[PDB]
């Protein structure tokens, strides 16, 4: 359902509770629509329509769907609404597939941090680091760019992001977008005692 | 983090800086362990429940007030209100009026031999 | 008939199906085409509608304050009496000067009094604030949601100045001159204004079709039963004079 | 799937972005001061463009 | 750009005719002078095209 707001799915509902009326009014007031089925001697009292207010919204359903129907519009005046119900729906259809092909494709597009080099790009989800430990002692006289770059946010935008003790470092990853910077066992040990965590880089 | 009882903050300004600013935020904690009314923030603190969802963000992240509102739900719902909601009522409004007529026409008017005029 | 025909066009373009029947050999090699020429279009319209909604591609407007000089819809704008507005009361260049043919005649809004209240402008409104050349790159690369458009239009130059008459003029432009070829001049550049993370963009799926995007059909909706109505009075005026 | 990789495929567009196109090859003219300045260039884009 | 170079009127090595063409070439380039005479010779015959 996600493809379309759920007020579009209510425009829809409304149009097609809509269209498929004004096509049941038309076709009981069109001169041009009376015709004669009759196989035999024409002409004694045996002039009919097709549409009733039944037949006239399963052609609008029946169109909606994209199958067709029967009930075939033969006057000018309903082909009119025919010539514009089913432009209608060609579009509705037509970008219920386009966006459908855009939600299932940009999930696959993206990709989850795996590397810091791409956690450096990603300023939206914060880093982390036991306050003054080996980890922070190793970034701030680090010497490759990358890693001098994350120093430089935890630098300038300490404040929170450096939290004090180990114990408390987890639960900033389980409570927040935490990006926590802790020894390489110490993951090991965390991670296959609560299960909802994980390693990602290296 | 003043480890003692009261605290005693100073202001000195003079002729030369009168025109000084600063704003203060005091929190009472206890080490943990932490019984109940306390929320125990993760700072080696326990704060009193009053703090808790006020709109201070006292333990320093806003522990508190993080994970701390009264929202809403039903999205079908959240548009049932001012000027949007009446245009979809407005319109409403036309497609009702199209269903009691197509009542009226149908029952009222056959379909097997009958003249071709009516409708409305 | 012609108007059967016609009905069997457009009840095969919107892929419908019709009750026309196409039974002759000789029609039917028209339905065999005209089908096909349907089931391309939709194909077409249906694959490149999913290569909107998946890449946006956004253009923009105003790239060169040539076509800036256009754009009488979109504001100019200056700092109050700084170097920028001193250089085009007294420009030579037909375009600038037409720039300032601007902002002279209508001045009283468009000349604004600061260089942090003139990004609120451009911020908050559709303004072209014209500042220098560093001060925007020191703007764009902390504020993620702004643009440079254009280039450069005048070229001044900063410089460690001296009093009048001292070795240390020349001396220094020897200090400096090495420092650009050395590299640390560029490097002392991108230490400071570098911004902290503007990346923050990337193809976003576009969680709905609103009426913002798809509302015209419904206006072609509404607009095609309003002329059915002037349509189906006119058998009612027709067939009724032909009955009499 | 045509028409949406043409679409995500980008000019060639800054110098660091040519870095990447191994496809694309570069130039300079004969020991000039264009190339003079990558050898002993200090920023690692330039570098691997000496590269 | 990625280098910034600049192109400057030599002189012998300590001349009154450094310093006082300093003083007349900042005049050209506020004047609109030097920028006039760069889209006099700068200028190509005709490449517009609309693009
Ligand atoms: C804001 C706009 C409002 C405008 C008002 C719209 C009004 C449009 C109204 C439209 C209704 C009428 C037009 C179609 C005819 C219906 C066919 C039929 O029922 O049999 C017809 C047979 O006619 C024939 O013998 C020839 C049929 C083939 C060609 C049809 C005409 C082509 C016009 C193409 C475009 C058409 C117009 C397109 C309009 C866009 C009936 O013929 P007859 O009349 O009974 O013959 C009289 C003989 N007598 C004197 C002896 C009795
Ligand atoms: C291609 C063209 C087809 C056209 C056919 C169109 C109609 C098709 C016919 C039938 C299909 C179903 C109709 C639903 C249409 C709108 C609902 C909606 O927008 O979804 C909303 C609710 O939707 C639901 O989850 C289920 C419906 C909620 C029940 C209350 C409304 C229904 C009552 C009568 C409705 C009509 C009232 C007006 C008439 C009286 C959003 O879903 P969600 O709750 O957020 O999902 C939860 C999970 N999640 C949060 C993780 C995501
Ligand atoms: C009973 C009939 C059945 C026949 C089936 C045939 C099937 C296909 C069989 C074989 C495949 C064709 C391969 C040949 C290569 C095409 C050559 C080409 O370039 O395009 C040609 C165009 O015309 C064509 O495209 C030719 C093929 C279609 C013919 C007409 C449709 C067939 C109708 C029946 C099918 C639907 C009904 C279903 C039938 C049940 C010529 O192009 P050009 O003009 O030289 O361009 C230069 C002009 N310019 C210089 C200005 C640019
Ligand atoms: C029988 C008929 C009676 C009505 C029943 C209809 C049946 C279906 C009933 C309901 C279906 C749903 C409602 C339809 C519109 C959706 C609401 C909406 O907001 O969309 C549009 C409003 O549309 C307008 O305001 C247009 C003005 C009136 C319509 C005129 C139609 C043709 C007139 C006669 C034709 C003459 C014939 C030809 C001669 C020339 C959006 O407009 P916007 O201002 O751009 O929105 C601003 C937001 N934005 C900038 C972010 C985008
Ligand atoms: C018998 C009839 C034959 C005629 C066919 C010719 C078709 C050619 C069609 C359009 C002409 C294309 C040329 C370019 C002009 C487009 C500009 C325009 O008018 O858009 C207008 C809307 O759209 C319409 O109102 C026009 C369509 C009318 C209803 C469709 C019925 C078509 C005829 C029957 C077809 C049935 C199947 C076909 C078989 C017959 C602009 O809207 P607006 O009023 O400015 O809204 C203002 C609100 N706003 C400010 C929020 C934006
Ligand atoms: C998308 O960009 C447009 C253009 O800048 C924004 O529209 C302006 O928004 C500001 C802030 O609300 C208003 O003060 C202006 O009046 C708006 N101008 C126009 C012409 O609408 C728009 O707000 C941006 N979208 C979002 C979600 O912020
Ligand atoms: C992991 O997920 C939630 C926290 O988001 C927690 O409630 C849940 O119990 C955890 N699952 C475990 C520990 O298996
Ligand atoms: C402070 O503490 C008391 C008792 O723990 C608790 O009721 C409340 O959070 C605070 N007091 C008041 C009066 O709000
Ligand atoms: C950039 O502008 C948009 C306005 O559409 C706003 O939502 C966003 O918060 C702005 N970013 C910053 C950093 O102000």
């Amino acid at each position: 359902l996600n493809p379309l707001s759920p007020d579009i799915w209510m425009y829809v509902l409304l149009a097609c509770l809509g269209v498929s009326c004004v096509l049941f009014v038309i076709a009981r007031f069109s001169p041009y629509e009376w015709y004669n089925p009759h196989p035999c001697n024409p002409d004694s009292d045996v002039v009919e329509n097709n549409f009733t207010l039944l037949n006239s919204f399963w052609f609008g359903v029946g169109a909606l769907m994209q199958q067709g129907s029967e009930l075939m519009p033969k006057a000018l005046s309903t082909r009119i609404v025919g010539g514009i119900w089913w432009f209608f729906t060609l579009i509705i259809i037509s970008s219920y597939t386009a966006n459908l092909a855009a939600f299932l494709t940009v999930e696959r597009m993206e990709s989850p941090i795996d590397s810091a080099d791409d956690l450096a790009k990603q300023t939206k989800i914060e880093y982390g680091a036991v306050e003054d430990g080996a980890t922070m002692t190793f970034f701030k006289k680090s010497k490759i760019s990358t890693y001098d770059k994350m120093w430089a946010f935890m630098s300038s935008r300490r404040q929170s992001v450096l939290v004090k003790s180990n114990e408390e470092g987890i639960q900033r990853v389980l409570t927040s977008d935490y990006a926590f910077l802790m020894e390489s066992t110490t993951i090991e040990f965390v991670t296959q005692r609560n299960c909802n965590l994980t390693q990602i880089g290296g | 983090m003043l480890k003692t009882g009261v605290g005693v903050i100073r202001m000195w300004a003079d002729e030369g800086s009168r025109l000084s600013r600063f704003r203060m935020l005091f929190t009472s904690f206890v080490e943990p362990p932490c019984t109940s009314s306390t929320f125990f923030c993760h700072s080696n603190m326990c704060i009193n429940n009053s703090l808790v969802c006020n709109g201070v963000q006292n333990c320093a992240y806003p522990w508190d007030e993080n994970h701390c509102k009264e929202k809403k739900k039903a999205g079908l719902f959240e548009q049932i209100t001012k000027t949007h909601g009446t245009i979809i009522g407005v319109t409403s409004g036309i497609v009702l009026v199209l269903l009691i007529i197509s009542i009226l026409v149908q029952v009222k008017q056959p379909r097997k031999k009958v003249m071709a005029c009516k409708t409305a | 008939t012609l108007l059967n025909s016609f009905w069997f066009g457009v009840g095969a373009l919107m892929q419908q199906g019709s009750e026309l029947m196409p039974k002759a050999l000789s029609t039917r090699i028209v339905g065999g085409i005209w089908w096909f020429f349907t089931l391309i279009i939709i194909s077409s319209y249906t694959a490149n509608l999913a290569a909107f909604l998946t890449v946006e591609r956004m253009e923009s407007p105003i790239d060169s304050a040539d076509d800036l000089a256009k754009q009488t819809k979109i504001e100019y704008g200056a700092v109050e009496d700084g170097a920028t507005m001193t250089f085009f009361k007294k420009s030579k260049i037909s375009t600038y000067d037409k720039m300032w043919a601007f902002m002279s005649s209508r001045r009283q809004s468009v000349l604004v009094k600061s260089n942090e209240e003139g990004i609120q402008r451009v911020l908050t409104s559709d303004y072209a604030f014209l500042m220098e050349s560093t001060t925007i790159e020191f703007v764009t690369q902390r504020n993620c949601n702004l643009t440079q458009i254009g280039g450069l239009i005048d070229s001044k130059g900063y410089g460690v100045g001296t009093p009048m008459g001292s070795p240390y003029r020349d001396k220094i432009t020897i200090a400096i001159l090495q420092l650009q070829e050395e590299g640390k001049l560029h490097m002392m550049k991108e230490k400071w204004w570098r911004g902290n993370g503007c990346p923050e963009e990337e193809s976003k799926e576009a969680s709905a079709l609103g009426v913002q995007n798809i509302g015209g059909i419904f206006i072609v909706l509404a607009a095609g039963l309003v002329l059915s109505v002037f349509v189906a009075v006119g058998e009612f005026l027709y067939k009724s004079k032909k009955n009499a």
